[PDB]
């Protein structure tokens, strides 16, 4: 290993449970600590430790194969996958938030106070008075209501920039990744 | 199931919940499944 | 032999006093309202059998220092935790009360110092630690929007990154 994976997992704990964070830190030794040896050292309940290890295994962080022999859980910390897993997690996340941004720009735009029946901007001809100028609802000629939200007045959002900034430590740590090792 | 996934509930909780969801859907499609329990109407009468 | 376990409980309360000093059996037997005759000799045979397995430490000379972990201060807690996290991790609910002031002022002395006390284990367990490096404060919406299954898509992650590349 190298400082890459050390700092990486150290900052990766920040997402999952801090109870999982202590267990991840126990990978300080790559010695592949066994489940019962972990009960001796981590001492978390066998059920709590089992749940925690399984949750840490599911996201492809670590891999375990207790053989048979007392049985010895083949604990691990698969670092080669770790980097790709974190990259895909942010890769999907950056996509989901940008799509949420763009998909939030569409709305009916109009309403009637009574009858609460949004129409569309396209209904202007039906929802209008040749004379009075105020847009009036079809089955209640008493509408005045314009837009509950006018439009994306602000820039894209503070949400996207907030993700950009709160993750600048993660971006910088993946810049420290910088492919230190060309191995498998 | 949606709330469990939202909260990040236990994997076994989600697994059993998905099992029950599958059972309910398959039972609604067909209540005469081979070697599986029958969904009653709280009165002993199997649902149609 | 039951009176012997009672003597063990007595010396446990003696630890609780914090005035633990090198002692012997006669003074304890007197203060616990029991005599000194051949009965003390047979119970001392049992007591030496105890000295063969005295997890509650009962040594022959200067002794009775039960707690496998035993120091007494806020600095003591800090430094023991420090060396143990150099060893890597540790701490249980019984350690503090066996080692130090009576089960109060300890969660207090932990929360007061720079140590943000670690009570993460089960309701009856406190794995003490002091955390220095920052758990990256992540918005809960970001903390759990991060939840996209990706539970067994290994080759899929390879190819997906190769695609976005
Ligand atoms: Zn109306």
């Amino acid at each position: 290993p190298a400082a890459l994976k050390r700092l990486a997992k150290y900052v990766i704990r920040g997402f999952y449970g801090i109870e999982h964070a202590l267990a991840l830190d126990i990978l300080i030794r790559n010695s592949c600590v066994k489940e019962e040896d972990m009960l001796e050292l981590l001492k978390f309940d066998r059920k709590q430790l089992r749940s925690v290890l399984n949750n840490l295994k599911g996201d492809k962080f670590i891999k375990c194969r207790m053989r048979v022999e007392t049985r010895h859980n083949y604990y691990f910390i698969n670092y080669r996958t770790l980097v790709n897993v974190v990259k895909y997690k942010l890769d999907h996340m950056r996509r989901r938030i940008e799509t949420d941004e763009r998909d939030s720009t569409n709305r009916a735009s109009f309403k009637c106070p009574v009858c609460s029946s949004t129409f569309t901007d396209l209904e202007a001809n039906q929802l209008f008075d040749p004379m009075t100028g105020t847009f009036r609802c079809t089955f209640c000629h008493t509408e005045v209501e314009e837009d509950e939200s006018a439009m994306p007045k602000k820039d894209a959002r503070t949400l996207l920039a907030r993700f950009n900034e709160q993750i600048e430590p993660i971006y910088a740590l993946l810049r420290e990744t910088e492919d230190v090792n060309l191995a498998y | 199931l949606r709330r469990n996934e939202q909260n990040g509930a236990a994997a076994h909780v989600i697994a059993e919940d998905v099992k029950l969801l599958q059972f309910h859907v398959a039972t609604m499609v067909d209540n005469e499944l081979p070697g599986l329990p029958r969904a009653m109407q709280k009165s002993g009468r199997p649902l149609k | 032999f039951g009176v012997l376990a009672k003597i063990v409980n007595y010396m446990k309360t003696r630890h609780q006093r914090g005035d633990t000093h090198p002692l012997t059996l006669d003074e304890i037997l007197d203060e616990t309202q029991h005599l000194d005759i051949g009965l003390k000799q047979k119970q001392w045979l049992m007591t030496e059998a105890l000295v063969n397995n005295p997890k509650i430490e009962v040594i022959d000379g200067k002794y009775a220092f039960k707690p496998k972990y035993n120091v007494r201060d806020k600095k003591a807690l800090l430094r023991l935790l420090d060396q143990h996290d150099q060893r890597g991790l540790g701490g249980i609910l019984l350690e503090d009360i066996e080692e130090a002031l009576p089960n109060s002022q300890k969660a207090v002395k932990a929360l007061g110092d720079q140590i943000l006390f670690v009570n993460r284990p089960d309701k009856k367990k406190i794995l003490f630690f002091n955390d220095k490096s920052c758990q990256f404060s992540v918005d809960e919406e970001f903390q759990k929007l991060w939840r996209s299954v990706t539970v067994d898509s290994m080759d899929e992650e390879k190819i997906e990154e190769y695609l976005k590349r």
